[PDB]
């Protein structure tokens, strides 16, 4: 039986990329905006119990729950053409629709205070679950309902659900604009906080890099969470499209990722995109080579992940996972992987053998590719450290000026003290400290009590 | 039509004669680091592999017949290969001819050549002497 | 696995006759035993991944 | 034995088309008029599945294949698509060279001039025929029932026309076509089975019911009588069992649906009755030939194969025509495969062989030729 994952979208942000991620699941599915598989869509090769549960024999329901500490969003969620595609036993509303003020500490007072609520629903949407492998939670960290709820509610999850993975897909606060929340790095850096602790991923997702796409290759001036959200959606379409094309290989997300992390503190994934291509551009199916592939994927305006440049480690590729979507020949991989070793396109961890896994993968049928080959990049690189270090420094920087605080100091959480951001601020220290010692042979004891 | 005359021919003049210039500057740039070391440290499948990657990312990938062009490492130096070809049309040739490969470990780009696989029967027209020549 | 399978699935879409056909699944099979490091020139070979999976499965338990 | 090769014969018929070897009795290969395309390019493209099957192999793949006519209410819709579904029944049912034989097609009455130039094109480009004809399918049939001056109605399942012929010539200005056939009959059985309790909704369901249409429904003589009888007797009712035993039972439906043969209203249809269309094409007709013309009905096609339909022609046919016109209604038992036949009697004679086109009189003329050399 596939392993059904329960999606998490948390806040406004969060909810708005789960409510386009459904969408977009829905459309590579041919799943009705009422959760009914459409008549043309006969191809029954998709595991939908992966992250779809059946509403009924013909109604296809998405394994994700809607989590929101203010009603606006669910209310805005219930609203739209797809509310009949989820299980309204899978959708949690807080009661006092208040939010936690963009407060993480107030979002996990709330979400310690619906917890017995929370894990009911949670519960109710499981007994819908097969073979459920875990959930995943799409939030923002610099809010208060996406990284305070978010942060209580893997908190929760990690006590109740302690042999399960939980994946998080984390928005962070963009580095580049100065945010109106002068505790927005407090927020995030206790979210980042209970993300080492109660978390085992957390996808970085930086508002500064969307913007920065949106402007640089959407050609929106001012992008929108929407966009944002409609960009996460085909993100997560790809990477649930091995779940959703059953093959020989990478059938289920622990499989794909058991690479990529080898200790607990390495948690920290980056993402990449291919092809990227403008909405415009999508009448030619561009025959991109494996070479071509890879040699797009090298453009870091291609790179689905904004770290920083670490000035002080040295950051190496550990090593890199290449999925590729569409008619791909095996002899061109082979020959492309060739060519990238002759050309040392890839630098491998150096405590270890290393080199760059390479996917091909199937389009959804029923969704129409205007592209004849995508791809996705997973790289291990330590320079995602110095992403976790600048927010860090945002932290600091916040405390430092006591900034917005008092309003954290209404919340139980952060009413007494700001351990949380200076938890966040000592391992984005261990982690940048590992991401150097992974670049060099001594990575061997990386991790090490005796290292840190 | 079964031959391709006409295209051996431009297949020749861009990778033997170096038609495709732009093609040449762009392997002949990336591959002169690789190409400079001596022929006893050169992986034959790494310089294959360049070559390769080179090809498609030059403008020979435009090339229809590029598929057709093949590496050829010469067991000579370019000097010991150009001795041989300045003695073909000379009486040396049978002395360059018996002229021991280089024992000088060739760099890459001295021991850098084209092959071309010719079938029957249209091996009949691009034949050893010619390709070798 | 996926060159082999290109392989026979292009000689299957062009065989002619089943004598065809039998050459090339015959072909297939030995192809993929020799990349499955099966066949008896990588008998050696084979020998050292199975130690190699020995050792594999020692370090797993 | 001597291999005479054989000239190709080819009954495009409203439902079906029928296609085989002159001298056979009947077209070797009768398939429906349909080419369909596989629904889903992806899947099966590696099970080297087709990019469009026709006739019955678009039939045999339609679980995986959208189906496509190019023949529309008897009118060719897609050019490219019908010479597809020739090339493939000729290659695959056939299994004939067209270059080696001659090639006679049949065309609808009415069948636009330019219709027949590009069918007459496709014919000598794409089949590279060594000669063809293009014979009007009625007249074809008409050849068929001995005669050369008459009516032939020729009732496919798309369409139906009215061919008046005289001395061998069709008399054009009384020609009528009628937009009814056994699709329509088709529709309005399946209409009536749905009213009667048995649910028919799918493409598949409403082949089912067009099969109860055809196994069980027949002409009424007097469709108001058998419908009176229907309703006072249930000997005209009739029980079927579907194939998951469901039994379901038709009544006046059996002689209602070919009522609306002499009753279009009956089906829904604004067409004139068989009786008031034959009454228009003969007053279409000379008065000389009028007589000839009811003294030769020739019944053709498909949708001629209710039973009853033959008695019903007859009383209307007297009762509209003058009581001095020599009406004669021609119902062949073939006549499901008329077409077919005529073609195979046509392309059979020896001084048709003249009037074949030759591939040398396309390539002189073009296919302005159908317009110019087949008259």
């Amino acid at each position: 039986m596939p392993r059904e994952i329960i999606t998490l979208q948390l806040g406004q942000c969060g909810n708005q990329i789960g409510f386009e991620f459904w969408k977009q699941l829905c459309a590579e599915h041919g799943i009705s905006p009422e959760g009914i598989v459409e008549e043309f869509a006969t191809e029954g090769t998709d595991r939908k119990d992966v992250f779809f549960y059946q509403a009924d024999d013909e109604h296809y329901i998405p394994r994700a729950v809607l989590l929101d500490l203010e009603p606006r969003v669910i209310h805005s969620i219930l609203n739209s053409p797809y509310a009949k595609l989820y299980n309204p036993e899978n959708i949690y509303l807080s009661e006092h629709g208040g939010g936690a003020g963009n407060n993480w500490a107030s979002g996990f007072s709330q979400g310690e205070k619906i917890h017995e609520d929370i894990f009911d629903i949670i519960d109710r949407e499981a007994d819908g679950s097969d073979s459920l492998e875990g959930f995943v939670l799409c939030h923002s960290i610099a809010g208060g309902t996406g990284s305070g709820l978010g942060s209580y509610l893997l908190e929760r999850l990690n006590d109740r659900y302690p042999k399960k993975l939980v994946q998080t897909y984390s928005v962070f606060p963009n580095q580049d604009e100065m945010s109106d929340v002068v505790v927005q790095p407090y927020n995030s850096l206790l979210t980042l906080k209970r993300l080492t602790q109660n978390a085992d991923c957390v996808v970085v997702l930086d508002n500064t890099a969307l913007n920065r796409i949106a402007t640089d290759r959407l050609h929106i001036q001012n992008p929108s969470f929407s966009q944002i959200n409609q960009l996460v959606s085909t993100i997560m379409s790809a990477s649930t499209t091995t779940l959703r094309y059953p093959g020989y290989m990478n059938n289920d997300l622990i499989g794909l990722i058991a690479s990529l992390i080898p200790t607990p503190r390495l948690h920290f994934l980056m993402t990449g995109y291919t092809p990227l291509t403008t909405d415009q551009s999508v009448a030619s199916v561009r025959k991109t080579t494996v070479l071509d592939v890879m040699r797009r994927l090298l453009q870091p305006k291609n790179v689905m992940v904004s770290t920083g440049r670490d000035r002080q480690t040295n950051h190496c590729y550990i090593a890199i996972l290449n999925i590729i979507q569409g008619e791909v020949d095996p002899t061109q991989v082979h020959k492309s992987l060739q060519r990238i070793r002759e050309r040392k396109l890839a630098n491998f961890i150096p405590w270890g053998p290393a080199s760059i896994q390479v996917a091909l993968s199937r389009k959804s049928p029923y969704l129409p590719s205007a592209h004849r080959v995508s791809g996705l990049m997973m790289a291990n690189h330590t320079s995602i450290s110095s992403l976790f270090e600048r927010t860090c420094r945002q932290y600091d920087k916040l405390r430092k000026r006591e900034a917005f605080l008092e309003q954290f100091r209404k919340e139980d959480m952060f009413k007494d003290n700001f351990d949380e951001m200076d938890t966040s601020r000592e391992i984005v220290q261990q982690l940048i400290d590992e991401y150097h010692a992974a670049t060099r042979p001594d990575y061997i004891s990386w991790g090490t009590q005796e290292q840190e | 039509e079964e031959k391709e005359l006409v295209a051996h021919l431009r297949s020749i003049k861009r990778y033997f004669l170096m038609d495709q210039g732009d093609f040449f500057v762009h392997f002949m740039d990336l591959a002169e680091e690789e190409l400079r070391k001596p022929v006893e440290d050169i992986t034959p499948p790494r310089l294959e592999a360049l070559l390769e990657l080179a090809l498609r990312m030059s403008t020979a990938n435009t090339d229809p017949f590029k598929d057709d062009l093949k590496i050829d490492l010469m067991p000579h130096d370019l000097i010991t290969q150009l001795l041989r070809v300045l003695a073909i049309e000379t009486k040396q040739e049978k002395a360059m001819a018996h002229a021991d490969p280089t024992e000088l470990a060739l760099s890459g780009l001295e021991a850098f050549s084209f092959d071309y696989i010719v079938k029957w029967p249209l091996s009949l027209i691009i034949n050893r002497k010619a390709l070798t020549r | 696995l996926e060159c082999s399978w290109d392989e026979l699935w292009n000689k299957v879409q062009q065989a002619q006759d089943l004598d065809h056909i039998i050459a090339a699944h015959e072909v297939f099979l030995d192809t993929i035993i020799s990349r499955c490091l099966l066949d008896s020139d990588s008998r050696a070979l084979l020998n050292q991944l199975r130690a190699v999976f020995d050792q594999i499965i020692e370090l797993q338990n | 034995m001597d291999d005479d090769i054989a000239a190709l014969v080819v009954d495009n018929g409203s439902g079906m088309c029928k296609a085989g070897f002159a001298g056979d009795d009947a077209p070797r290969a009768v398939f429906p008029s349909i080419v369909g395309r596989p629904r889903h390019q992806g899947v099966m493209v590696g099970m080297g599945q087709k990019d469009s099957y026709v006739g019955d192999e678009a039939q045999s793949k339609r679980g995986i294949l959208t189906l496509k006519y190019p023949i529309e209410h008897g009118i060719v819709t897609n050019w490219d698509d019908m010479e597809k579904i020739w090339h493939h029944t000729f290659y695959n049912e056939l299994r004939v060279a067209p270059e080696e034989h001659p090639v006679l097609l049949t065309e609808a009455p009415l069948n636009p001039k330019a219709n027949r130039e590009k069918m007459t094109q496709i014919m000598f480009e794409t089949f590279n025929t060594p000669a063809m004809y293009v014979a009007i399918q009625a007249v074809l049939s008409l050849y068929a029932s001995g005669r050369t001056t008459g009516i032939v109605m020729d009732s496919g399942d798309g369409v139906t026309h009215t061919v008046p012929i005289y001395e061998g010539y069709a008399l054009p200005h009384a020609i009528l076509r009628l937009d009814l056939a056994g699709r329509d009959l088709t529709d309005y059985l399946m209409k009536i089975l749905t009213e009667r309790g048995y649910s028919f909704t799918t493409t598949a369901e409403r082949e089912i019911v067009r099969d109860i249409k055809e196994k069980l429904c027949y002409v009424a003589l007097d469709f108001e009588q058998e419908m009176a009888t229907a309703a006072s007797s249930s000997s005209l009712e009739k029980s079927y069992e579907l194939p998951d035993g469901q039994v379901i039972t038709i009544g006046n439906e059996r002689f209602r649906c070919p009522e609306a043969l002499f009753q279009p209203s009956f089906l829904g249809m604004e067409s004139c009755g068989i009786h008031e269309t034959t009454f228009n094409s003969i007053m279409k007709c000379d008065v000389d030939i009028r007589k000839d013309l009811y003294a030769n009905t020739v019944l053709s096609g498909g949708t001629t194969m209710y039973p009853g339909i033959a008695d019903r022609m007859q009383k209307e046919i007297t009762a509209l025509a003058p009581s001095t016109m020599k009406i004669k209604i021609i119902a062949p038992p073939e006549r499901k495969y008329s077409v077919w036949i005529g073609g195979s009697i046509l392309a059979s004679l020896s001084t048709f062989q003249q009037m074949w086109i030759s591939k040398q009189e396309y390539d002189e003329s073009g296919p302005s030729i159908v317009h110019r050399k087949c008259f």
